[PDB]
Order: C-alpha cells, then sequence, then structure tokens
C-alpha cells in the first residue's frame, strides 16, 4: 500500500479545511475534506444518472443519454424526467471537479509542491462550464448545452457545429486547432527526445541535456527543458483557452455562417473591387 | 505572488554553445546565430547553429521548391495583381487532377500536372526531412525516437496524399493545396463517408489528440511545480531519483491511485502523441476503400 | 470484414501497449510496502518488468531498475494511530529531520556533471565569461524572509552552464557564511530578494555544503527539501 519511498511524506498537514478530520489515505489514494465533497458529488451524480436510465428504459453505456431542459424552459427548472435530473448532475459534476482540483491544491500542500497542476486542470472545468452553464446562460437556456451520452454528445456536436455552415471557419476553433496539432507535436518531440537521450544505441552511455545538440542540429533552436515543460504546459492550456473563446462567442456576438464572417477582409475598400481572383 | 517558473526572472548568458561532437561531421554546423533576450524569457536565448550538410539542403530547397510551385499557381490564379494576391490568399487553391486522368501523370499543368509537381517537391522534402531526423541521432549516439515519432505523423500525410488515392484509382481523392480549400475538402470528406464521428478509429484519434492535451498538461504542469527541487533535469532523475521525481510520483498516486516514473511518464508521451496520427492514419485509409459510411458500417457494428 | 479485423486488432494492441507503459512504470518504488517497510501482501495484477540497465556516463557506474529498494536514511516519523493509513507524526525537527515537505532523497554526493564531464553548476564567478544577461540582477540584494526580517544578502548566482541558466542564489549570513536558495523559490524585487518559504532566524538551518565551489546531488536535495519544507513548516512565522 505503499511505495518503497513514500513514507516519508506521509506528514500530517495542509489541509483547507477540517484540519485533522479527513487527513489520512485509503489505499494510495488520499481523502481529505475534499475526497469527501469528490466522493458525495461523484456518488450522487453517478445515482442520479443511473435513476436517469431506468426512466429512459435503458442500461446500454451506448444508449444512456440525459439531455437537459428543452430550449422552452429557458433558465428555470424542468420536472425530474424532462431535463431536472441534468440540471442536478451539472450541479453535481461542478461540484465533484471543483472538489477534485481543491483536493488536487492539498495534496500539493502536504507534498511541498507548486500548484500547478490544479491551475492546469482549472482550464478543464473552465471548458466544461463554458459548454454547460456559461453559454447556455448567455443564450437563454439549458437546452444549448450538451447532453451527458456516449453518442449523442456527439450529435450536439455535430448540430451545433451545422447550425454555422463548416465551423471549420471560426477564427477562434482554427487558433485552437492550431494548439492541438501544435501541442501533440511537442508531445511526441519531448517524449522522444528524452527517450532517446536515456536509451542510446546498444551499449553507448546515456546521454545528456547537452539534446540541446540534437534539436539545433536539427532546426537549429532548442528551447530547453525548462523550456519545453513550459511549453506543453503553455500548447495544451492555450488550446483549451481558444477552444471555450470558440464557443463563448458562437450563438452569442456570431450567430450566422462562420465562413461570412471571413468577408470582412475581401471587402476592404483598396481591393475590395480589383477585379481578377476568387473574389473578383 | 509566488514565483511560478513560466517565465525567467533573471537570464544569464556565456559564451555561445557549439554543442556535443560525438560523431558530428564539425564541417557541417553553421555557427551559432544571435541570441534572442525575447525567446530567452521562456526558453533558450541562443539560436543556432544548424547542421546543414546534403540531405538536409535537399530537403530544404526540395521544400521551397513545392512553396514556390504552389505561390506562383496563386499569383497566376489573381492575374499577377498584389492587391489580389493578399486579398484573395486564403481562397486560391492549387487542385489535383481530375478523376478522369485516374493515376497518370499525363494532366495538363493548368489542371494537375502542377499539383503533381508541387506533390513532387513535398514527398522528398518530407522523406529526406526525415531521414534526417534518424541521422543527427545516429551522429550523436542517441536513440531513434524521434525518427520513429516522426515517422507516425508521415503515415497520415502519406494516407492522404499518396497511398489513398493509389488505393482508390485516382490523385483527384487528395488534398489540395490552399487554406480555405484543404478545410473544405476536410468536411466534403466526412460527409461523403457517412459522418468521421462513426469511424471508430476518427474517435480513437481524438481521444489520443485530447489525451495529448491532458498528458503534456499534468506532465508539464507536474515538472514545473517540482521545478524547485530540480525536477526539469529530468535524465539525471532517471539515474538517480530525487526528491523531485518522488513528490511528482506521489502527487499522481495520491489524486488518481496510480504513477509514473521520471523515465516511464516520457513513454506515455511518445505514445499520446504518437497514436493520435496512428489510429488517424487507418481510419483514413480505410475510408472508402473499404468502408463508404461509417454510419451504415457502424449499424452492423461490423 | 477488415474493418472489423483492424479496429479489434487494435484494442487487442493497446491493451498490450497499456501492460507494458504500466510495468515499464514500475521500474521504481516497488515492491510496494507496509508502513513499516516490508513486502506488502497485495502487488496488484501489474508484474515488476525485466531489469534494464542504464550506463551512465564518466565512469560513474550504471544504474539497474527494478533493483532492491531502500532509503538509505533514517526517517524520524513515528505512527499516529492503530491502523493502515494515517500521517506519522515528526518525532524531532521535520525541517532538521528531513521529513514531510522537507524530505529530501539520498542522492550520489557528487555535482551532476555536463557532457564533457565538467560540473553542471557553477558560482557564476567562476564560469567562464558568465553575466546576468536581462532582468533585475540579484547581486548584492538583501534577503528577506517570511517574517519580514533581512536574514543575509546575495553574494553570486550559481548558473547550469550547459543550459545558460540560473539555478541558486548564493546567500551570506550574519556570520559570514554562505547558503545556496533555489531560484525557483526566491522574488527578485527591486530594492530586495524575497523569500517567503523561510522566515529570517531558519537561514542559518540551510544544509550547508562541502566544496564551496560545487554541489553535489545529494546537497541539491538537502537544499531544495529543506527551503520546500518551510513552506508548510514555517507558516507560525508568516505572515503576508
Ligand atoms: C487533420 C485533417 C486535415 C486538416 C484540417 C485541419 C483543420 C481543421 C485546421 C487545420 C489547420 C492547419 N492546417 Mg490542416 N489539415 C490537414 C492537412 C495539413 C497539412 C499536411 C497533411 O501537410 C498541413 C501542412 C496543414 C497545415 C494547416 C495549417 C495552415 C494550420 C495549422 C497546422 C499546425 O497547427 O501545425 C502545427 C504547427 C507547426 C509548428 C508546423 C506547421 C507550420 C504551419 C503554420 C505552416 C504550414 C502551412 C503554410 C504553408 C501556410 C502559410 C501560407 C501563407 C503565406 C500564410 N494541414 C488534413 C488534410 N487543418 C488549421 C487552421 O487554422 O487553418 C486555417 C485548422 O483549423
Ligand atoms: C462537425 C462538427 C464541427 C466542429 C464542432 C465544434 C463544436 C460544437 C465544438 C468544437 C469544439 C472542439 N473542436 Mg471542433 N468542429 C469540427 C472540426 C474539428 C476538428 C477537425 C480536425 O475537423 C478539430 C481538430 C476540432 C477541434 C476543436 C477543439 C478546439 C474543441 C474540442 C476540445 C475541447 O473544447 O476540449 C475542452 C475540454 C473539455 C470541455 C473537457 C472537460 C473535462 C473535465 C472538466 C471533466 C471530466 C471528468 C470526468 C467526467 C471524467 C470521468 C471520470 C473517469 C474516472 C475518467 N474541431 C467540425 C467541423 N467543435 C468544442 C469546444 O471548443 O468546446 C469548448 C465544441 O463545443
Ligand atoms: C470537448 C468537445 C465536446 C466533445 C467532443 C467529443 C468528440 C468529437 C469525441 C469525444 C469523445 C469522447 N468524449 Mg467528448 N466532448 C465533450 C466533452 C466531454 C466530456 C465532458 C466535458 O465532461 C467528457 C467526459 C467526454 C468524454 C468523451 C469520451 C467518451 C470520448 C473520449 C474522451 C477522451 O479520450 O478524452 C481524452 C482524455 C483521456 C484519455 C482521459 C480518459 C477519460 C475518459 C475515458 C472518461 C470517459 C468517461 C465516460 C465513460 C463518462 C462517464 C462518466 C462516469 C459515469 C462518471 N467528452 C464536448 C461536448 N468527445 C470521442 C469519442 O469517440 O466518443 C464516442 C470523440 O470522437
Ligand atoms: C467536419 C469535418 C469532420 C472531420 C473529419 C476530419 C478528417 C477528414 C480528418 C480528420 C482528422 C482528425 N480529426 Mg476530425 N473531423 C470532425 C471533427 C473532429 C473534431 C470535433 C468535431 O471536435 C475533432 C477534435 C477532430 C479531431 C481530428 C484529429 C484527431 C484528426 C487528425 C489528427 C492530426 O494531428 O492531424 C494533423 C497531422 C497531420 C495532418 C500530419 C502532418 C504531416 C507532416 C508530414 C506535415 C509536413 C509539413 C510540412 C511539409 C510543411 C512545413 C511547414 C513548416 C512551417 C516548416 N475531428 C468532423 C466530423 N477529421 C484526420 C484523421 O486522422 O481522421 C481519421 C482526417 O483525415
Ligand atoms: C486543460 C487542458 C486539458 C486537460 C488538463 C487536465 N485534466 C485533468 C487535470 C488537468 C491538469 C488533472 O489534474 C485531472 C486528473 O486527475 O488527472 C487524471 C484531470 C482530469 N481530466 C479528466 C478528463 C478529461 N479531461 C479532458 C481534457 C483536458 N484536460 C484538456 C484537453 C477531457 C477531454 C479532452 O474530453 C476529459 C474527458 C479526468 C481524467 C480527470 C478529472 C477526474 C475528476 O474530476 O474526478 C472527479 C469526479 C469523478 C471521479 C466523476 C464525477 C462523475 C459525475 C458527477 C457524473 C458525470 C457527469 C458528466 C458531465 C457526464 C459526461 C458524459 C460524457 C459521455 C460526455
Ligand atoms: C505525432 C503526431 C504529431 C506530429 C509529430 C511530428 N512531426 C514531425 C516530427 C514529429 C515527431 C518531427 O521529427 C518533425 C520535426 O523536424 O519537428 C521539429 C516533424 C515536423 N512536423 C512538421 C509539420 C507539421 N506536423 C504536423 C503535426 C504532427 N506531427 C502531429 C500533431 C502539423 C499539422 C498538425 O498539420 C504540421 C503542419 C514540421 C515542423 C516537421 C517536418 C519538416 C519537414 O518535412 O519539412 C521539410 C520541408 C521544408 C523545410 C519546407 C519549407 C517551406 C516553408 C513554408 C518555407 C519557409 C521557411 C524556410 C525553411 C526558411 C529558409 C530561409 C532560406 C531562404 C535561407
Ligand atoms: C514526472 O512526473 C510525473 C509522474 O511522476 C513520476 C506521474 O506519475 C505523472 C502522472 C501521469 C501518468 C501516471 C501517465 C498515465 C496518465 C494518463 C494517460 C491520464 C489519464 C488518467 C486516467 C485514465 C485515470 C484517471 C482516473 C481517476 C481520476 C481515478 C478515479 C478513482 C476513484 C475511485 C475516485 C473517486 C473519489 C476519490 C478517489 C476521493 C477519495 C475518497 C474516498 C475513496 C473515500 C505525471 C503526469 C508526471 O509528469
Ligand atoms: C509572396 O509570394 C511568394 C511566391 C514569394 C511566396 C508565397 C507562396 C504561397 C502564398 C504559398 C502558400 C502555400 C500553401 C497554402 C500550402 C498549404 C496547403 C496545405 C494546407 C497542405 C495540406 C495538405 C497536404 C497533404 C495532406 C498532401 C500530401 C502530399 C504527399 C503525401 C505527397 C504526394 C506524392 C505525389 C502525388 C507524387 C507522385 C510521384 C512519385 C512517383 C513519387
Ligand atoms: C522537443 O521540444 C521542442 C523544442 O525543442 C527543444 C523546441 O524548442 C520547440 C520549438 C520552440 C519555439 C517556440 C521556436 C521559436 C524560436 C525561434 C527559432 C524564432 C518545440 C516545438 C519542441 O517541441
Ligand atoms: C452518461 C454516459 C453513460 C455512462 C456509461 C457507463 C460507463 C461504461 C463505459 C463504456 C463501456 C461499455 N461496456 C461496458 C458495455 O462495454
Ligand atoms: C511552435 C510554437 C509557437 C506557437 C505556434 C502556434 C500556431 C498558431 C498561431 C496562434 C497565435 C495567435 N496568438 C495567440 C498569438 O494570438
Ligand atoms: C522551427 C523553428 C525555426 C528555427 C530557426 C532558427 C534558425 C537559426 C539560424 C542560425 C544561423 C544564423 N546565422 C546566419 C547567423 O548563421
Ligand atoms: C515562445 C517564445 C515567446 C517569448 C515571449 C515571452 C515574453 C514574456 C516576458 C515576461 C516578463 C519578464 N519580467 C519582466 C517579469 O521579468
Ligand atoms: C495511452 C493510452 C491512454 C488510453 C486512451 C483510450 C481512451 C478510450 C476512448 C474510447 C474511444 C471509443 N471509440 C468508439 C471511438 O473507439
Ligand atoms: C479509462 C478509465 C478507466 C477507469 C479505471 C480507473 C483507473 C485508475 C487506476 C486504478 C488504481 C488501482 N488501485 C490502486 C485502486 O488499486
Ligand atoms: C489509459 C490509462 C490507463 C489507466 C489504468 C492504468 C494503470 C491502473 C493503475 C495500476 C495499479 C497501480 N498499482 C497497483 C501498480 O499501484
Ligand atoms: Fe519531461
Amino acid at each position: 500500500a505503499l511505495l518503497s519511498f513514500e513514507r516519508k511524506y506521509r506528514v500530517p498537514g495542509g489541509t483547507l479545511v477540517g484540519g485533522n478530520l479527513f487527513d489520512f489515505w485509503v489505499g494510495p489514494f488520499y481523502v481529505g475534506f475534499f475526497g469527501v465533497a469528490t466522493f458525495f458529488f461523484a456518488a450522487l451524480g453517478i445515482i442520479l444518472i443511473a435513476w436517469s436510465a431506468v426512466l429512459q428504459g435503458t442500461w446500454n453505456p451506448q444508449l444512456i443519454s440525459v439531455y437537459p431542459p428543452a430550449l422552452e424552459y429557458g433558465l428555470g427548472g424542468a420536472p425530474l424526467a424532462k431535463g431536472g435530473l441534468w440540471q442536478i448532475i451539472t450541479i453535481c459534476a461542478t461540484g465533484a471537479f471543483v472538489s477534485w482540483a481543491l483536493r488536487e491544491v492539498e495534496i500539493c500542500r502536504k507534498l511541498g509542491i507548486g500548484y500547478h497542476i490544479p491551475f492546469a486542470f482549472a482550464f478543464a472545468i473552465l471548458a466544461y462550464l463554458t459548454l454547460v452553464l456559461f453559454r447556455p446562460v448567455m443564450m437563454g437556456a439549458w437546452g444549448y448545452a450538451f447532453p451527458y451520452g456516449i453518442w449523442t454528445h456527439l450529435d450536439w456536436v455535430s448540430n451545433t457545429g451545422y447550425t454555422y455552415g463548416n465551423f471549420h471557419y471560426n477564427p477562434a476553433h482554427m487558433i485552437a486547432i492550431s494548439f492541438f496539432f501544435t501541442n501533440a507535436l511537442a508531445l511526441a518531440l519531448h517524449g522522444a527526445l528524452v527517450l532517446s537521450a536515456a536509451n542510446p544505441e546498444k551499449g553507448k552511455e546515456m546521454r545528456t541535456p547537452d539534446e540541446d545538440t540534437f534539436f539545433r542540429d536539427l532546426v537549429g533552436y532548442s528551447i530547453g527543458t525548462l523550456g519545453i515543460h513550459r511549453l506543453g504546459l503553455l500548447l495544451s492550456l492555450s488550446a483549451v483557452f481558444f477552444s471555450a473563446l470558440c464557443m463563448i462567442i458562437t450563438g452569442t456576438i456570431w450567430f450566422d455562417q462562420w465562413v461570412d464572417w471571413w468577408q470582412w477582409w475581401v471587402k476592404l475598400p483598396w481591393w475590395a473591387n480589383i477585379p481578377g481572383g476568387i473574389n473578383g | 505572488a509566488e514565483y511560478q517558473n513560466i517565465f525567467s526572472q533573471v537570464q544569464v548568458r556565456g559564451p555561445a554553445d557549439l554543442g556535443m561532437t560525438e560523431d558530428v561531421n564539425l564541417a557541417n554546423r553553421s555557427g551559432v546565430g544571435p541570441f534572442s533576450t525575447l525567446l530567452g524569457w521562456f526558453g533558450n536565448a541562443q539560436l543556432g547553429p544548424i547542421y546543414l550538410g546534403s540531405l538536409g539542403v535537399l530537403s530544404l530547397f526540395s521544400g521551397l521548391m513545392w512553396f514556390f510551385t504552389i505561390g506562383i499557381w496563386f499569383w497566376y490564379q489573381a492575374g499577377w495583381n498584389p492587391a489580389v494576391f493578399l486579398r484573395d490568399l486564403f481562397f486560391f487553391s492549387l487542385e489535383p487532377p481530375a478523376p478522369e486522368y485516374g493515376l497518370s501523370f499525363a494532366a495538363p499543368l493548368k489542371e494537375g500536372g502542377l499539383w503533381l509537381i508541387a506533390s513532387f517537391f513535398m514527398f522528398v522534402a518530407v522523406w529526406s526531412w526525415w531521414g534526417r531526423t534518424y541521422l543527427r541521432a545516429q551522429a550523436l549516439g542517441m536513440g531513434k525516437h524521434t525518427a520513429w515519432a516522426f515517422l507516425s505523423a508521415i503515415w497520415l500525410w502519406m494516407v492522404l496524399g499518396f497511398i489513398r488515392p493509389i488505393l482508390m484509382g485516382s490523385w483527384s481523392e487528395a488534398v489540395p493545396y490552399g487554406i480555405f480549400s484543404h478545410l473544405d475538402w476536410t468536411n466534403n470528406f466526412s460527409l461523403v463517408h457517412g459522418n468521421l464521428f462513426y469511424n471508430p478509429f476518427h474517435g480513437l484519434s481524438i481521444a489520443f489528440l485530447y489525451g495529448s492535451a491532458l498528458l503534456f498538461a499534468m506532465h508539464g504542469a507536474t515538472i514545473l511545480a517540482v521545478s524547485r527541487f530540480g525536477g526539469e533535469r529530468e535524465l539525471e532523475q532517471i539515474a538517480d531519483r530525487g526528491t523531485a521525481a518522488e513528490r511528482a510520483a506521489l502527487f499522481w498516486r495520491w489524486t488518481m491511485g496510480f504513477n509514473a516514473t521520471m523515465e516511464g511518464i516520457h513513454r506515455w508521451a511518445i505514445w499520446m502523441a504518437v497514436l493520435v496520427t496512428l489510429t488517424g492514419g487507418i481510419g483514413i485509409l480505410l475510408s472508402g476503400t473499404v468502408v463508404d459510411n461509417w454510419y451504415v458500417w457502424g449499424q452492423n457494428h461490423g | 470484414d477488415l474493418a472489423s479485423l483492424a479496429i479489434y486488432s487494435f484494442w487487442i494492441f493497446l491493451a498490450g501497449l497499456i501492460y507494458y507503459l504500466q510495468t515499464e512504470n514500475m521500474r521504481e518504488g516497488y515492491p510496494l510496502e507496509n508502513e513499516d517497510g516490508t513486502p506488502a501482501a497485495n502487488q496488484g495484477p501489474f508484474p515488476l518488468p525485466k531489469p534494464k540497465t542504464f550506463i551512465l556516463p564518466h565512469g560513474r557506474g550504471t544504474l539497474t531498475v527494478p533493483g532492491p529498494e531502500s532509503e538509505d536514511r533514517p526517517i524520524a516519523l513515528a505512527r499516529t494511530a492503530v491502523s493502515e493509513g494515517f500521517p506519522h507524526a515528526p518525532t524531532g525537527d521535520p525541517m532538521k529531520d528531513g521529513v514531510g515537505p522537507a524530505s529530501w532523497v539520498a542522492r550520489r554526493d557528487l555535482p551532476e556533471l555536463d557532457g564533457h564531464g565538467h560540473n553542471k553548476i557553477k558560482p557564476m564567478k567562476a564560469a567562464a565569461g558568465f553575466h546576468v544577461s536581462a532582468g533585475k540582477n540579484p547581486i548584492g540584494l538583501p534577503v528577506r524572509g517570511c517574517d519580514l526580517e533581512i536574514a543575509g544578502k546575495v553574494v553570486d548566482i550559481w548558473v547550469d552552464i550547459p543550459e545558460q541558466m540560473a539555478r541558486f542564489l548564493e546567500v551570506e549570513l550574519k556570520d559570514g557564511s554562505t547558503r545556496l536558495l533555489p531560484m525557483q523559490m526566491v522574488k527578485v524585487q527591486s530594492n530586495r530578494v524575497h523569500v517567503n518559504a523561510l522566515s529570517s532566524d531558519l537561514f542559518a538551518g540551510i544544509p550547508t555544503i562541502k566544496s564551496p565551489t560545487e554541489v553535489t546531488l545529494l546537497e541539491e536535495d538537502k537544499i531544495c527539501g529543506y527551503v520546500a519544507g518551510g513552506l508548510m513548516y514555517a507558516a507560525p512565522k508568516r505572515k503576508s
């Protein structure tokens, strides 16, 4: 139940609420106040979903789906079987996520480390809260949010997307996708760099950060080892920031076909009317 | 406000780092480039040296040849007018031969020959660059991970532009060179195939793509949190675990009940990432060669 | 059909891969232990991988993992409960004893070496010719602890030669000796360097180093450990 180096770290302290009340582990898992909060929220949430599954008439995980209040409920409550359960599961989900980040903060304090992880996690939570809370409230209805279901959530992705034609033309979506792809590239390369240093050619010794060499050799730059960890962090957080930007604005500041937004550049007076080319 | 190690508070510079000799042929290294105090708040300040060499040049020239083949066609499409070029920049497109020419190399420049030419320059630029990633590792005594991983990206690119067109019977199946045109191609591909959301491979690709954002957020953030114990010095932590590696592992063991090693984490990384384009490429390669409609296929689960 | 074959194979391969990755990540801190040090009964479904041997450069030997796991140091902690899973109370001073957020590991008592076999981290004064290239130069600034008292002054910057970056502030105490403070644990302001982890009186207690122009992995860990532990253990005297 303990890693060979673990015991020296399992000291008391660091909790945010409760002093020493929930200061303990269960197996490898740290508990804490927010470990308890997490359990209560995640458990309720699951129970409510299983209930909503009974009300829907299925136990298939490929079919079980919990849709929000239909569009005509606005931002009020809806009968439990008609989007009320979603409303409560969403309160549960949010409770579980925030609790989990706060439990992460608590671990950080015990371990005397930096708060970077729960900070990073907060961006994902914010993406979620954009889709299920922020956008709906700004749009006037819960029914704009995605439903909880393996394939039904995907239907919502497609139908929301095609409401604005090819969603490719959302400018923020483009920036976001760029970060996603770039970040995957940085992951591939960081992973492969470190491994090629630690796992050199048969019989040779382990190489070193001097790695900088390989990359300079390859592209004339190297960001360094503090740098790449700063990069991955920035890249992936930035992808999620733009992800949320690109949807916070859609259905609110921009609601027509995203392709048409690009006309502002073509229609600029200096060239709007010159003939030739695709738009002349 | 505690210091977060996102940006440095003090830069320090010393002699241009010329790097490790090992088996590199130093005749082929440039000398250093400038030093960017700007870059330096985030990463290294030194630019260069780079390593030229035969394959390098082939790649570099060949790549420009591709970039220029597309740009000529764009100016042409603008009827040579600068202000039009600038205006319609994301609208120009170098399109592949029409379905009629099949896989023949005998289509007119103005409708495909130019695409094929540009594609030819691309093919040599990428493969020579691949071989470059392998050889720069070789010369340094290093493992071949970067070249293996690059092969994973290459796979998707080969499938889209080359393997799939061939299997399908024509170059018209391939992707055009344009900013907007490529997105349209992308949309239309999904539409014409029953919606990729029904391709288990597309969906895997997504899981990995997202997973990479999740993994690197996690990794990056972790190293940063344990960098006050020298965390970022990952290789020495591999050879001699420090309280950095330990607090790192224990954060995750206490959070989610398991954890990595300072080397294992990097194997998680390389695979999360490579699997994006791996699944991805299978997903595309199958499309139209074997499955016309991912919705339909999905209905018979097979 | 061919797509069905392919997706079914992939899921197989992916189970294989999770296995390979999970076991690869079991090359340290395993086998699992009880709170008393002895092999825990339940190890879980993953077996340890076959050993692997890293050749360390500069004749520093090899590392072979998995291998026998010991702390190689006393752990000044004791149980606070009659059953598994509770906190272990520090038996002495946790700062001094190096437990908790003060923990250090017992790494090699040599310095990490660059790719040329030279010491990775020198004081700047002894690295030719390294200088502050941007941002406020801390050398000369008073160092303030979290009790808002002066604890010393910055006399140099220890720098990573191959990566050209600041790693520690060498700080001089009332009695003329120095300490290393990690770069990542100080705030260079304009009239001061601020050290939130430690109150002023806790500075003498920072682990010293044996030769004044180098630092060992062992020493680094003790310094870093000690300074981090301050955040938990100095909290009584802080304040901001
Ligand atoms: C994945 C399935 C589709 C795909 C659909 C998507 C979608 C959706 C999007 C992109 C977008 C990107 N795609 Mg695409 N695209 C694919 C094919 C590729 C291929 C290729 C196979 O060779 C290339 C070069 C590109 C390149 C482009 C870039 C313009 C853009 C960012 C790439 C990136 O973040 O890379 C990683 C970053 C790097 C560091 C390396 C690459 C550097 C880039 C910037 C330069 C390559 C293109 C360059 C010639 C453009 C400059 C021309 C003008 C002078 C401005 N795509 C396939 C066919 N692509 C996004 C965009 O914003 O477009 C407007 C976008 O929203
Ligand atoms: C046909 C459909 C349209 C389209 C529809 C739209 C729509 C609609 C959306 C996107 C959004 C996404 N699209 Mg799109 N877009 C399409 C084309 C693409 C293409 C492509 C190559 O063609 C790409 C790469 C992308 C990529 C992008 C991303 C920027 C973004 C998704 C990442 C994200 O927001 O995560 C952010 C992360 C999260 C929200 C996850 C949060 C998870 C945490 C907080 C909780 C999980 C814990 C718990 C539940 C786990 C269970 C416990 C177990 C123990 C594990 N799109 C096509 C053209 N796109 C989405 C977006 O930007 O949303 C903000 C979005 O709504
Ligand atoms: C982000 C933009 C869109 C959307 C875009 C799409 C698209 C497009 C796809 C998915 C797909 C996935 N989505 Mg989605 N997705 C949405 C946001 C969510 C949220 C959320 C905000 O809470 C969750 C939990 C999921 C999770 C799901 C997974 C079932 C699947 C793979 C995820 C993954 O590899 O992540 C990466 C992270 C990890 C590897 C961590 C693993 C965590 C996963 C496996 C946990 C899943 C839990 C699931 C069974 C929910 C049960 C809850 C429990 C009862 C508590 N999506 C929003 C609305 N999603 C893919 C799919 O194929 O689905 C059919 C896919 O193609
Ligand atoms: C509306 C359109 C369809 C769409 C259909 C498409 C199609 C078509 C494809 C994808 C592909 C994918 N889709 Mg989709 N996609 C859908 C919307 C989704 C959504 C969503 C709804 O949120 C998401 C997250 C995604 C997710 C993504 C990615 C996971 C995946 C490609 C990964 C990649 O890294 O490619 C980027 C990486 C590359 C293309 C390889 C790079 C190659 C190298 C060699 C580049 C050379 C560069 C050099 C020559 C240029 C130098 C420039 C420099 C500046 C020097 N799709 C909808 C349903 N999607 C691809 C896939 O894998 O599908 C299975 C694909 O073909
Ligand atoms: C910010 C950039 C990226 C990122 C980072 C990130 N994710 C994070 C954190 C960070 C740093 C971690 O610390 C944290 C973690 O614990 O690591 C495993 C985590 C985490 N991100 C996770 C998932 C996740 N992250 C996402 C991705 C991203 N996370 C971004 C790409 C997504 C994507 C891309 O789709 C998903 C699927 C978990 C593995 C973990 C959070 C675990 C957690 O909060 O648990 C607490 C509560 C439970 C155990 C379950 C609660 C159950 C609910 C009450 C009911 C379910 C409701 C739900 C709305 C239904 C959804 C149904 C679907 C079909 C749509
Ligand atoms: C695992 C999946 C991810 C991935 C990984 C990956 N990509 C790879 C590799 C890896 C492992 C690297 O080895 C390799 C690399 O060398 O990166 C540093 C690479 C690479 N991925 C690249 C692109 C790329 N990969 C893609 C991303 C992805 N690859 C996935 C997300 C993307 C997307 C999302 O479309 C982009 C576009 C390159 C940075 C590099 C491949 C290099 C190459 O093939 O280029 C050869 C040809 C040229 C040099 C053409 C130059 C044309 C320019 C537009 C001209 C301007 C610059 C000029 C060079 C200046 C010269 C001036 C002179 C006048 C003197
Ligand atoms: C300012 O003006 C100048 C002229 C100086 C410069 C400017 C030029 C400009 C503006 C050019 C811009 C270029 C653009 C927009 C290119 C980007 C297009 C995109 C988005 C490319 C993405 C898709 C690429 C794919 C997937 C294609 C893959 C290609 C292959 C796999 C190779 C194909 C192999 C073939 C067909 C050759 C067959 C021959 C043999 C036998 C090997
Ligand atoms: C293995 O990790 C990687 C680094 O290698 C050590 C890099 O440094 C970079 C490239 C970084 C940037 C921002 C270049 C910008 C600077 C210039 C040349 C003007 C990437 C993507 C990377 O993945
Ligand atoms: C709201 C979404 C529904 C939750 C489904 C429960 C999680 C099970 C994971 C999917 C695996 C399906 N299964 C067990 C049939 O193979
Ligand atoms: C290679 C690392 C540099 C990041 C490149 C990412 C390409 C996408 C361009 C987005 C830039 C937009 N931004 C954030 C400056 O506004
Ligand atoms: C993909 C990242 C792009 C990196 C490009 C950096 C090139 C550095 C050029 C060094 C050569 C400069 N010079 C002429 C002084 O030798
Ligand atoms: C991808 C590299 C881009 C680098 C740009 C970063 C500039 C940030 C400057 C931070 C400010 C430093 N300061 C003054 C607080 O010390
Ligand atoms: C590096 C391994 C991490 C594992 C990631 C796997 C997540 C599973 C997501 C299910 C995808 C479902 N489907 C039908 C699209 O294939
Ligand atoms: C893709 C999601 C899979 C859900 C299973 C959760 C994985 C967490 C790791 C389990 C830890 C094992 N432990 C310590 C409880 O025995
Ligand atoms: C895609 C990620 C897969 C998550 C589960 C992988 C490992 C589960 C936890 C392993 C058990 C940990 N243990 C018992 C060795 O400590
Ligand atoms: Fe790393």
